[PDB]
């Protein structure tokens, strides 16, 4: 069994040399013997290699003392309706150099906001991971026609991570001490979140009694929504995935039958608010 | 299309880490909390005749040592995230490291906890004949 968490999406044929592959599974066949790995001296190490690795199939179910949990119940997110954010995102598929994974493409929110990302991925080289732009394609198809312009209007994620943490402290800071964000099908969505979030223990600002909701690289420092100007990082947000309550359908047709003033504009941030819309509805009628 | 990496034994604490702002205490918490020692890792089939130093450029265990292929030792490496130095280069990817016999059931964690002696090339508290 394997999972496609990790999945390396290049075209080249052969597989890593021992010392260079992650992974007994990615280590190229002609090392392979006895159920483990030989060193064949004479087959030298890749010195050029750019191989993208898919953030698709994160899984957090992890049970660690001191570390709260990310994906929270029904009731817990009830009892924090003040601080749901619907959140979506249309991605945009790995092409040339790489095949095989999607990359946030446009990030909306319940808010109205909709923030546009240079295609960006994870590609392992023999020295490290490079956070790098990718070569990328809006999805094949006519739903879609709007994401074509989208390839060139995006903005770099240092930048995009800055003007999410931003928004979302404008819009918590007076309405709750978290973030909830309010999914459907959250897959992509948590993906995604690997390009702003940052989890660990709880922590306080730096400047008040407030628990810290953000987090800055430049300084390793944490900030609430009310101290958080220039931070980069989401920290510690909690989630919860509304397609999983039992509906039957897609996002759309569930969240049409109890309301009929939100139209599908087709937009990252028109299903954010739908899914929102839909979470409040079934959860408070 | 793609070829998997990975199995789904090493899913939660790959995800856990992948977004921890210090993964390396991330990993201590999650062992510490009865997780489950990262698997998948490159074991090598060597004739345990070698020099017994701890990161070499070919296997050099001995016979109370496993050699792993170094990036699949290096939690950095396993969870493609950032090597926590100003450079941001690894130490292991690209080399092979030998790790102890009673250690081997866990080599990420045994890389992350210890350190190499500079002088001897060998594991301090594990053959660094040193003082
Ligand atoms: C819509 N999406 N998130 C929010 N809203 C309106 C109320 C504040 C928080
Ligand atoms: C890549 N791998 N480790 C690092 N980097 C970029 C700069 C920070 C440290
Ligand atoms: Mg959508
Ligand atoms: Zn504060
Ligand atoms: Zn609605
Ligand atoms: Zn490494
Ligand atoms: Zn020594």
């Amino acid at each position: 069994n394997v999972t496609g968490l990790f999945k390396d999406c290049s075209k080249v044929i052969t597989g890593l040399h021992p010392t260079q592959a992650p992974t007994h599974l990615s280590v190229d066949t002609k090392f392979k013997t006895e159920g483990l790995c030989v060193d064949i001296p004479g087959i030298p190490k890749d010195m050029t290699y750019r191989r993208l690795i898919s953030m698709m199939g994160f899984k957090m179910n992890y049970q660690v003392n001191g570390y709260p949990n990310m994906f929270i119940t029904r009731e817990e997110a009830i009892r924090h309706v003040r601080a749901w954010i619907g959140f979506d995102v249309e991605g945009c598929h790995a092409t040339r150099e790489a095949v095989g994974t999607n990359l946030p493409l446009q990030l909306g929110f319940s808010t109205g906001v909709n923030l546009v990302a240079v295609p960006t991925g994870y590609v392992d080289t023999p020295n490290n991971t490079d956070f790098s732009r990718v070569s990328a394609k809006p999805p094949p198809g006519d739903q879609f026609k709007h994401l074509i312009p989208l390839m060139y209007k995006g903005l770099p994620w240092n930048v995009v991570r800055i003007k999410i943490v931003q928004m979302l402290s404008d819009t918590l800071k007076n309405l709750s001490d978290r973030v909830v964000f309010v999914l459907w099908a959250h897959g992509f969505e948590l993906t995604s979140m690997k390009y702003f979030v940052k989890i660990g223990p709880e922590r306080t600002c730096c400047l008040c009694d407030r628990r810290a909701t953000c987090f800055s690289t430049a300084s390793d420092t944490y900030a609430c929504w009310h101290h958080s100007i220039g931070f980069d990082y989401v920290y510690n947000p909690f989630m919860i995935d509304v397609q999983q309550w039992g509906f039957t359908g897609n996002l759309q047709s569930n969240h049409d039958l109890y309301c009929q003033v939100h139209g599908n504009a087709h937009v990252a941030s028109c299903d954010a608010i739908m899914t929102r819309c839909l979470a409040v509805h079934e959860c408070f009628v | 299309a793609g070829n998997a990496t990975e199995v789904p034994a090493n899913s939660t604490v790959l995800s856990f880490c992948a977004f921890a702002v210090d993964a390396a205490k991330a990993y201590k918490d999650y062992l510490a909390s009865g997780g489950q020692p990262i698997t998948n890792c490159v074991k090598m089939l060597c004739t345990h005749t070698g020099t017994g130093q701890a990161i070499t450029v070919t296997p050099e265990a001995n016979m109370d040592q496993e050699s792993f292929g170094g990036a699949s030792c290096c939690l950095y490496c396993r969870c493609h995230i950032d090597h926590p130095n100003p450079k941001g280069f690894c130490d292991l990817k690209g080399k092979y490291v030998q790790i102890p016999t009673t250690c081997a059931n866990d080599p990420v964690g045994f890389t992350l906890k210890n350190t190499v002696c500079t002088v001897c090339g060998m594991w301090k508290g594990y053959g660094c004949s040193c003082d």
